[PDB]
RNA sequence: GGAAACUCAAAGAGUGCUAUGGUAUGGUGACGGAGUGCGCUG
């Protein structure tokens, strides 16, 4: 094979590590809710506290997310970065998000899982780490704008 | 009278040129269906349906700006964005071409002295919302130092022996760094003792020392006699 | 005794009310709500 | 106002012209937010017991805002709260004495 | 066996919202910055040009 | 010198523990 | 020459943003607070 298929697939491995502030900002403005302008501007703690405020929202209508709120929206994944820990701590939070998402899959109609969802895309990247369970749970919705 | 022209997009932005047998110079209505001083208009039917939007002959033997303009000024600062301080808004004439040709998003404040002008000021600023009419001597640029901030350009008609040193003051409190000064000089209403020449020259010489630079004059002669258009921008440090 | 009412009658006149450190003690309940020129003639 | 509230509570290693420094230069930026006024004037009666500023407080902000009512009902408010303190100090001084 | 590399981690060093400057880490050693009179001389020799 | 459940609770906020968070992560074990 | 773009770089111009240490917190128990005395202002 040749550099450039080598070199695509080491990009392809490092697609969601930000190298620096260009890539951070192509990173970052990916959003569901807002815009890339606004997005790229938004930090890690406004999308998290109104993110914890729509699990609180899904958490009333249905009682099994509050251990969601335990783990994966807790105060300690404000500063988890993904990228970081090893292979089995990658394992353990990526069936964490493939339980958040198949609990989360009928709920797909109502705008706090939207926006608790958010945090999940821009803390943890599963729109481009844990995609084809997003894609999977989410198939029902093709007729509508959250597909 | 019924007839049918061409609109077209003159160098300076935001006023046009309608092409027929005579072609006129014009500008686009802010107040649309009605004149304001008997000038003739031209209906368009851009393209929900198209609407009729509608355009003003500028004349420039009722218009010292507009003789300027046709008799071919390098650069207006007058302008589709911004805000032009008119001195001397002797009544509506020029005050409106000057509102629509600043357009919805800018600002021109009308300066005038007498009353009954400023009777019929207020009236067209009804209909024109983008003129702020400041009845007020612009001897005295304080007594309205409250109402106006940071104008781009100034625009003076006055006709007052005193020209240079309203010009002075008020650019001097409400104009930008590098800001337009467009001044229409009337050499007899100066003063008649001397020729036009030397009126002009003391006048550019006057407005130098108050640190405008002037770009360019334009005599604009088959309109009026002995008048002139000083262009200059606010330099503020450095003519040099 | 002999002053004791008037002490609670000092512990119970109106004392002067402000909004101003309960601002400072206040939380909202807040939700989030999802996300041609005048000029230019028509070009024919 | 959680600057004043932080630097009320620390106790005794603040200054209370420390507090009259914040509120002075607050009072200066919202003269016309009275519920400032009255805070100010409410921790110099209420906590310091100082009359005479406490009417000058009072004064000022009726000075800069003599529009809603809140602040002359509560301007007669500290009035007769420091009317009743001297009559019950006369009677209580009375009742020892 | 116990192991541990360079964790560099990438929120400390490109932020996170795009309107904020970088950070700029510093380290004050020597080995660091080399060349410490010839330095100051050439930026006191472009300070008297 | 004891420990004590307050002090390594708020120890855990202000050292930045997420040593809690990953033991969750590896228990919670998709129960429900 | 032409076309495409959530493509990759090299540069230019303008605009936006409190862009604010004229010599950086009230305080290394060497410290702070209270009070007194001196000093200062009208």
């Amino acid at each position: 094979s040749s550099l450039s298929d080598q070199l695509a697939q080491v990009a392809s491995n490092n697609a969601t590590v930000a190298l620096d502030r260009k890539r951070r900002q192509k990173l970052h403005s990916a959003s569901l809710i807002y815009n890339s302008k606004t997005a790229a501007t938004q930090d890690y703690d406004f999308i998290f506290e109104n993110a914890s405020k729509a699990l609180e929202e899904l958490s009333q209508i249905e009682p099994k997310f509050a251990i969601f709120s335990r783990t994966l929206f807790s105060e300690s994944s404000i500063s988890l970065d993904r990228n970081v820990q090893t292979k089995e701590e990658i394992k353990d939070l990526d069936n964490a998000i493939n339980a958040y998402l198949l609990l989360a899959s009928s709920k797909w109609y109502l705008a706090p899982t939207l926006h608790a969802t958010e945090w999940l895309v821009r803390r943890f990247q599963i729109h481009v780490k844990n995609t084809e369970m997003l894609l999977l749970s989410t198939l029902n919705y093709y007729q509508t704008p959250v597909f | 009278g019924g007839a049918k022209v061409v609109i077209e997009p003159h160098r300076h932005a935001g006023v046009y040129i309608a092409r027929g047998k005579e072609d006129l110079l014009v500008t686009k209505n802010m107040a649309p269906g009605e004149s304001v001083y008997g000038e003739k208009r031209i209906s368009v039917e851009e393209p929900v349906p198209p609407t009729k939007v509608e355009y003003r002959v500028w004349n420039p033997f009722r218009s010292k700006l507009a003789a300027g303009i046709m008799g071919g000024l390098d650069e207006l600062f007058i302008a589709p964005g911004k805000k032009v301080l008119y001195l001397g808004a002797a009544s509506g004439t020029s005050v409106s071409h000057v509102s629509d040709v600043v357009g919805p998003e800018g600002v021109v404040y009308a300066v005038e002295f007498s009353h009954r002008p400023g009777r019929e000021l207020i009236s067209m600023a009804k209909k024109r919302p983008n003129i702020i009419p400041i009845i007020e001597d612009a001897r005295h640029p304080q007594k309205y130092r409250m109402l106006i901030g940071m104008v781009d350009c100034v625009f003076a008609d006055v006709a007052q022996p005193d020209q240079a040193r309203i010009i002075a003051l008020n650019s001097h409190m409400f104009l930008k760094d590098q800001g337009g000064v467009v001044i229409s000089i009337k050499a007899n209403c100066i003063d008649s003792t001397v020729d036009a020449e030397t009126v002009f020259a003391r006048e550019v010489q006057k407005l130098r020392e108050e640190r405008i630079k002037p770009l360019e004059q334009l005599t604009l002669e088959p309109y009026e006699r002995d008048h002139c258009i000083v262009v200059g921008r606010y330099m503020r440090s450095g003519l040099k | 005794s002999k002053f004791q009412e008037i002490e609670t009658n000092l512990k119970k006149l109106p004392k002067l009310e402000t909004g101003f450190d309960a601002l400072a003690n206040k939380k909202k309940k807040k939700n989030v709500l999802p996300s041609n020129d005048w000029f230019t003639l028509p070009k024919p | 106002a959680m600057y004043l509230n932080y630097m009320k509570a620390r106790g005794n290693q603040t200054s209370y012209k420390k507090i009259h420094n914040i509120y002075n230069q607050l009072l200066k930026l919202h003269p016309t937010n009275v519920d400032i006024w009255i805070s100010c004037a409410k921790y110099e009666y209420e906590v310091h017991a100082n009359f005479k500023s406490c009417r000058n407080i009072f004064q000022n902000g009726l000075r800069f805002n003599p529009d809603v009512p809140k602040l002359w009902y509560e301007y007669v408010k500290f009035e007769l709260n420091f009317i009743t303190k001297l009559i019950n100090r006369r009677k209580v001084m009375g009742l020892i004495n | 066996m116990k192991i541990k590399t360079i964790k560099r981690s990438a929120d400390d060093y490109v932020p996170v919202k795009s309107t904020q400057e970088s950070q700029m880490p510093r380290n004050l050693n020597p080995e660091l910055h080399p060349f410490e009179r010839a330095r100051e001389y050439t930026k006191a020799l472009n300070a008297t040009k | 010198p004891p420990p004590d459940e307050e002090e390594q609770l708020l120890a855990k906020f202000v050292f930045g523990d997420t040593t809690d968070l990953q033991e969750n992560l590896a228990k919670f074990n998709a129960d429900f």
